[PDB]
């Protein structure tokens, strides 16, 4: 489930936009899943909506994605286009 | 140590390689370390050649090495206990 | 063998790399290729890391990338064939 | 023809504004040049006209015949002071 | 006489922010703490207030006999929550 | 002279303000020590409150060395409560 | 010769790369190095990379980047003549 | 012999090596020395091959160094002298 979630695809989660983006951010920092730094990394680093997303998805939390079903249950509370929710 | 099992995930894993330097400067490397780890492109690359200059056998720094990776991700290390 | 053609062509020409990376990310490319790949300064250099990633004569990887030409900007094909 | 026209229009392209910029980008996307996320990128790109002129010149660069040509059509129902004949 | 006074509070630089950083480096630029040069490179890293106060940190090499204490007597007319500590 | 202008009057040129400022930029290009390209993104991409200043503390750096008396003579025209104006 | 001598103030005296950059586009820069110059981070490195691409026997090089900056900034090199 | 004097603190204490280098291209490094010294990543490392290609008695370099060195920072040059 946890290996699933960590593939998926990127294609399909790069066909996002904001107004989720920023509050998966919010949830992130505040889950202590990244620090201050990964928030300041991704969010001024990563300009391009796209980059800013692939840096989340660098915020896959590699065989830390336990943490992920923070990702996945923030997508479930919200519009899931995906067909792996 | 866990940490010496788990290199091999660490080096391909954790993604907050410099928070990690700026905990083993003053405390255990010399700067020139700090710069040399910091110059290579890859986040896997800066682990590796941080581990290269991290001691195995030197048993103090790594404790306080695994303080900071409990402090810097938080997530990652649990993940590695399970 | 198109490829190969366009495998000089377009390591002087297309600029959508990061996209393309997609493409191939776990297909072909694990992260020690992406983030290598992704490091590089302009778009050229980007394409000849990857394409120095991709030795493998599998026809698979190949059409792959055409597949992610085509989805990308779906001009070059027609440019790169005159 | 078509190698004369893009140095001689980065020659040329330093002559606008952003009436023009943003209609160029309309059309450069519409005729499936490129993709949502690279207009995104050129309107987000940190500065004023000036660089994203030079992004959308970037996108000249895998351009073909036809690439340049519709780019220069489009100067056409303008006042091309860019000299484009 | 100053290098422990940041010896031993260099993660706290981690904690310092906003555009006090800013502020922070272009009085070292008056002085000769800094040059323009060094100035421009700390400000075209794209952290927001981290890299830059590393890089100001890298700037401490230098024995900080009237340097490293510019930088402290500027932390000082600021709130340094950190040195009250 | 042109290097003692240079030198100082900085951080004193920092609490400088926006009326200034906005005559400032339209008289550089006038007299044309400031290009139409770098006053075109300094005016929007660098930050309005402060970074306004940094901006034509980026002709500090030789632009005009004449233009030194150029922006003190600008500076003439209104209230130059800072030393050596 | 004049710019091979004073090159040491113009990499750190002259701003406006961007500017510069155009002409020498047209002439002896490629696209890919062009790129490369862009992705440096300061004015100074730019102007580093850019040198190193321009080279020393050409006289013609040397002349179209004098050109560029009289046409970019002349008063740096009124400055220069004082 | 100021330079022999401080090499070793100076190779591990200035950090601004390509500024440095521009003094010396225009009297004693060629090119081929900048791109070599300019390859190095870190900074410590980069003033070592610098000093590597100046060990010389020519005092002229030497001195001129110097020079570069007041005007470089005016920080270390004292704390040094000191």
């Amino acid at each position: 489930a946890d290996k699933v979630l960590k593939e998926k695809r990127k294609l399909f989660i790069r066909s996002m936009g904001e107004w989720t983006i920023n509050g998966l951010l919010d949830e992130l920092l505040q889950t202590r899943v990244l620090n201050k730094e990964e928030m300041e990394k991704v969010k001024r680093e990563n300009a391009t909506v796209m980059d800013k997303t692939r840096a989340l998805i660098d915020s896959v939390i590699p065989k830390g994605a336990q943490a992920c079903q923070i990702c996945i249950t923030y997508i479930c509370e919200e519009d899931s286009y995906l067909a792996g929710t | 140590h866990f940490i010496d099992q788990h290199r091999a995930a660490l080096i391909a894993r954790v993604t907050n390689v410099e928070w990690l330097l700026d905990a083993l400067y003053g405390k255990v490397l010399t700067d020139e370390q700090y710069q040399a780890v910091r110059a290579e492109p890859t986040n896997p690359s800066k682990m590796r050649k941080l581990f290269s200059f991290t001691p195995a056998g030197n048993w103090t720094c790594k404790d306080l090495l695994l303080q900071a990776l409990r402090e810097s991700q938080s997530y990652l290390v649990e993940d590695l206990e399970r």
